[PDB]
């Protein structure tokens, strides 16, 4: 189960495998990446 | 003979190939021992980037037709000829039940998907014996729903049927025995959102009669015997938990079952509700 | 008023915005009125689809052609 | 976008004005040449910078997020 | 570099133009192509007989081209030739057999 | 300066003179011929999938993606996708111990880099699922940039 | 010159088959093999070789056996030449014309 | 130092273009070939010669 | 006589949906579709 | 030994053997003992000649 | 970062932001750090919390 969002209601989906292309709230249509708690080290230069 | 070539270093020798591969500059180089095996890798992308086998497998044949530089006399002469090398192809028998199913998967919207499917099938047996004509139809109606029923979608037979009238029985047959074939050449809920989809309605009452769906089936009261009619009477009750104007007589003229069965699958559904309450 | 039909069966109505990033195609359908009949010869004894057209946005028959700026945000279409 | 941080040229205080730039404006009806003025911009590098910015950013956040 | 070769090694002084006696065609060619079916129709390397068959130039470097072994980079491809049963006008010649005729009887061929 | 060129403040540079956002976007979809061949979005590995390309995967997800916001050089592949192999059909060469996929990912070009911005996931028109990366990458004036 | 030169050969009798490099197989995902127009112009010339054999072996309706031969000669000389003054413009599948050899030749990103 | 001769300034509108470098640098020795013609390969994204 | 077979929705959506996609325009035309060219307003 | 990347290095030597290594990916072997005949493609250095045009 | 901002277009002008810098001789330079690359000796750390409430 993976943090997914849609363009609709921006609501953590999180969800998993095996399920219909949609979001909760709205019957919202299209999903994103929902970018990684990892962090990220910056060369700011 | 097998006419191969197995790939391999000469100054290794060491194991089956374990190697890398330069494309970008063309070489394929000994991974561990660092001597280039091959060059002038040739493009194996931008090759295909310019521009049916499964069905039609092997023979070659093309669509052509008249120019500028032309009269039309040359164009009704390669207007009849190129009919008159069809018949060397039962492929006419072929070719052309994929033109009905091209017209028809078009006609009711059918997406490239069940198209292909119900096109791959329809390579799959396109005859025998057994099949020994069958209308060459109510295969065809079949060929489809295989592939619809493959394509992850499920249509009833009613609903090709009422696209295609095929007396249902010789096809019912056909259908049986087709997917023996297929068998041997080796799911109700699919149909709700369509349904509530011309209903105008929000998923919920939907996804209500999914688990509404599903509680009927698991426990007890097999439930429809044609259970598309549970389908229904799960929307019909899922809109009985609904104040929204759904008429059962709305719902039998729009989803074909007289309300009978809705009454009584809501009936004892009416006395299933209340282990059908989990909002 | 232009819509989608969907792989699986399901059509509704489809926003610009969409269109583009589901590679869509911002059409909307066309019906017409049969008079199917017969002649028994000089004697004589509904709506139907017929395809979808693309529309030049901001067309009457484009949902934006009215809609108000503050929503053409909620439509995520620069004004 | 958002009023640069300090000029391209002189480097003086921006990142500050800006608003205090607005006020001037609707409160004082004040003119433009005035307006830097009594915003301590003498030179004008700068009185290029904030006289031309243009504040977009007040377009993405009408947005909904 | 590419695998040695004994021939000794020469370069073009002079090129004669000319065309193919049909015989020769035959003469040279490795293949008679027949099935248009191109490739194994069993869904497999090739169609012997056909129109790519293994006794011409081979592919995908994991071929080894028949006749003239293993080398894409190698094998400079193999002849197939194909008979026709009515001869054919040469296009790039109609011109001149338009103007050859009427320089000949067309009873003695003289 | 000679011959229409132009000395540029190097220091204004730093202020973001000039200084411009840029927008690659990347586009995939996995499509299937007689769903008997069905490709797949997902994370390819060089312990069973065949013609695996040279730079990394690691960034990729275990469904074959990627996080926005995740740092790319070139040569970093973006969608992991995978195709059917057949045993029987091509016999190249190290085919004997995976059997299992070939694949036909689409890595960011060799020669770009930046940061993953926008990967959004639908079916296209006709029900197959289909994704788009977006790239951002910022541009400061450099030596031979035409103004 | 009878040596290298015969009007005899100025029709053509056998046709050589230029081998796959010339025309090679175009070949993606398992799949998306495709060929080079020459591909078909063989094919199709090797059917209307094979028709016009068989109407020839069987048969003989003495004018349809003119047709599988205008028809062959046409397509050999489309094969030939594919941009042909006062002719049909052969097409392919595709809808455009075929790529002939002559084509491969003509100017601008020709071999030559 | 003064300069011995006066200069012309003001600000000025300027545009930038695509044309940026970065895009238009490439090398190539004994990149890949083509299919056909082994000679090779055009195209700058695709280590054209 | 069934209706869905007798008209092919295609025959039209097919239609202009490929002749806009590219500018052919029957063939006999072409160069009157193009990408909006979306650089900067005023392209 | 420098490798093919900080600019006076090399990419390839080339033995007399008609054969050819990649500086890179053969570091694993390390420094390797050169000969004579042997070819070696280093980087352009200073002051080789180079034929350089604009088209037209 | 939710903003509508790219990343480094901020982290570019938190560049630009001046810094009190009396006592900055008592601070030597990164480089000759042999710290983990950061230590009240080399630098100072500065952290941010905005949110749009
Ligand atoms: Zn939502
Ligand atoms: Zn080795
Ligand atoms: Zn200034
Ligand atoms: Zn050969
Ligand atoms: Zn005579
Ligand atoms: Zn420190």
């Amino acid at each position: 189960t993976l943090k997914y969002i849609c363009a609709e209601c921006s609501s953590k989906l999180s969800l998993s495998r095996t399920d219909a292309v949609r979001c909760k709230d709205c019957g919202h249509r299209i999903l994103l990446k929902a970018r990684t708690k990892r962090l990220v080290q910056f060369e700011a230069r | 003979p097998n006419l191969n070539i197995v790939l391999t270093c000469p100054e290794c020798k060491v194991y089956p190939p374990k190697i890398v591969e330069r494309f970008s500059e063309g070489d394929v180089v000994c991974a561990l021992c660092g001597l280039v095996l091959s060059d002038k890798l040739v493009d194996t992308r931008s090759e295909w980037r310019t521009f049916n086998p499964l069905l039609d497998g092997n023979n070659l044949s093309t669509r052509i037709g008249k120019g500028e530089t032309t009269d039309m006399r040359f164009t009704k002469e390669l207007n009849k000829a190129q009919g008159k090398n069809v018949m060397d192809k039962k492929d006419n028998e072929v070719q052309a039940a994929f033109a009905k199913i091209t017209m028809l998967c078009d006609a009711a919207e059918l997406p490239k998907i069940v198209k292909d499917c119900a096109k791959e099938a329809y390579k799959l047996c396109h005859d025998e014996k057994t099949l020994k004509g069958k209308s060459m139809e109510s295969i065809m109606a079949a060929s489809i729903l295989i592939g619809c029923r493959r394509a992850e979608v499920a249509r009833t037979f009613k609903e090709i049927q009422s696209l295609i009238h095929v007396k249902t029985k010789e096809f019912g047959k056909t259908l049986n025995i087709m997917k023996n074939i297929l068998r041997g050449k080796s799911q109700n809920l699919t149909y709700i959102p369509r349904f509530c989809s011309h209903l105008g309605l929000p998923m919920q009452v939907t996804t209500s009669a999914e688990y509404t769906a599903k509680k009927c089936k698991e426990i007890k009261e097999i439930a429809g015997k044609s259970p598309i009619t549970i389908a229904v009477v799960s929307i019909y009750l899922n809109i009985l938990l609904f104040q929204i104007p759904i008429t059962a007589a709305k719902v039998g003229q729009t989803l074909q079952v007289t309300e009978g069965t809705i009454k009584s699958g809501y009936k004892i559904l009416y006395e299933h509700r209340d282990k059908l309450v989990d909002p | 008023k232009p819509m989608v039909n969907e792989s699986d069966g399901v059509t509704h109505a489809l926003y610009p915005q969409e269109a583009r990033l589901r590679n869509l195609t911002y059409s909307s359908g066309l019906f017409v009125d049969v008079k199917k009949r017969t002649y028994e010869l000089k004697y004589e004894l509904g709506k139907v689809f017929i395809g979808r057209l693309p529309i030049m946005l901001r067309s009457k028959n484009c949902y934006l052609s009215e809609a108000t700026e503050s929503d053409l945000y909620k439509l995520k279409e620069c004004p | 976008m958002i009023v640069p941080v300090r000029c391209f040229s002189c480097g003086k205080v921006v990142g500050d004005k800006w608003e205090s730039y607005l006020n001037l404006l609707q409160e004082d009806e004040l003119d433009e040449g005035t307006a830097l003025s009594r915003l301590g911009l003498k030179r004008y590098c700068c009185r290029r910078m904030i006289l031309t910015h243009v504040d977009l950013i007040e377009k993405f956040l009408r947005y909904n997020p | 570099g590419q695998q040695y070769s004994s021939a000794p090694l020469r370069t073009v002084k002079e090129v004669q133009f000319g065309l193919f006696s049909p015989e020769e065609v035959r003469a040279i060619s490795v293949a008679k192509i027949r099935f248009p079916e191109t490739m194994d129709e069993t869904q497999t390397r090739a169609k012997i007989g056909g129109l790519n068959d293994p006794r011409l130039g081979s592919i995908d470097r994991n071929l080894k081209c028949q006749t003239c072994q293993e080398g894409m980079n190698e094998c400079p491809g193999h002849f197939g030739h194909i008979d026709l049963a009515k001869p054919v006008f040469h296009v790039g010649f109609i011109a001149k057999i338009k103007k050859v005729c009427e320089c000949v009887c067309m009873h003695c061929g003289k | 300066n000679q011959e229409d060129s132009m000395i540029m403040n190097q220091s204004s540079i730093d202020r973001g003179l000039f200084r411009s956002l840029f927008f690659r976007s990347y586009m995939d979809q996995e499509k299937k011929y007689g769903m008997s061949i069905t490709e797949t979005f997902e994370k390819p590995q060089r312990t069973n999938t065949l013609r695996m390309k040279h730079g990394t995967y690691d960034k990729l997800d275990d469904d074959g993606l990627i996080a926005p916001g995740v740092r790319v050089s070139g040569e970093d592949v973006i969608i992991g996708k995978t195709t059917p192999i057949s045993p029987d059909e091509e016999e190249l060469g190290q085919r004997t111990a995976y059997h299992s996929k070939r694949d036909a990912s689409t890595p960011l070009r060799s020669t770009e880099n930046g940061i993953v911005d926008q990967v959004l996931v639908t079916t296209n028109q006709d029900g197959l699922k289909f994704v788009k990366v977006r790239v951002r990458t910022t541009k400061i004036p450099q030596i031979g940039d035409k103004f | 010159n009878e040596v290298f030169s015969r009007p005899e050969w100025m029709i053509l009798t056998c046709l050589p088959v230029p081998p796959p490099p010339v025309r090679p197989s175009i070949s993606f995902n398992e799949s998306q093999r495709g060929e080079d127009d020459l591909t078909f112009k063989l094919a199709d010339i090797l059917k209307a070789n094979i028709s016009l054999e068989t109407l020839e072996h069987n048969g003989a309706p003495h004018h349809a056996i003119e047709e599988a031969e205008s028809l062959l000669q046409f397509h050999v000389a489309t094969y030939m030449d594919n941009d042909i003054a006062g002719q049909p413009q052969a097409l392919q599948k595709s809808g455009r014309p075929v790529k002939s050899i002559r084509a491969r030749l003509k100017g601008k990103e020709g071999r030559i | 130092k003064k300069l011995m001769a006066q200069i012309f300034f003001g600000p000025t509108y300027y545009q930038r273009l695509r044309h940026m470098v970065d895009d238009k640098i490439h090398a190539r020795a004994r990149g890949p070939m083509q299919v056909l013609t082994r000679q090779p390969v055009e195209g700058r994204s695709r280590d054209g010669g | 006589f069934n209706m869905k077979l007798a008209i092919n929705a295609k025959t039209i959506t097919s239609g202009l949906k490929y002749a806009l996609a590219t500018g052919n325009w029957g063939s006999s035309r072409a160069g009157v579709s193009q990408v909006l060219n979306r650089y900067t307003y005023s392209s | 030994r420098n490798g093919p990347n900080e600019h006076p290095g090399a990419k390839y030597v080339i033995r007399d053997s008609g054969d050819r290594i990649d500086l890179r990916y053969s570091k694993r072997a390390g420094d390797i003992q050169l000969q004579y005949g042997w070819k070696v493609e280093r980087h352009i250095m200073d002051n080789d000649p180079v034929l350089f045009n604009r088209q037209p | 970062n939710t903003t509508v901002l790219a990343d480094e277009f901020i982290a570019h002008r938190l560049g630009l932001i001046p810094l009190q810098s009396m006592d900055i001789e008592q601070l030597e330079y990164s480089r000759d750090c042999f710290c983990e690359d950061h230590c009240d000796k080399c630098s100072v750390v500065l952290t941010l919390q905005a949110f749009g409430e």
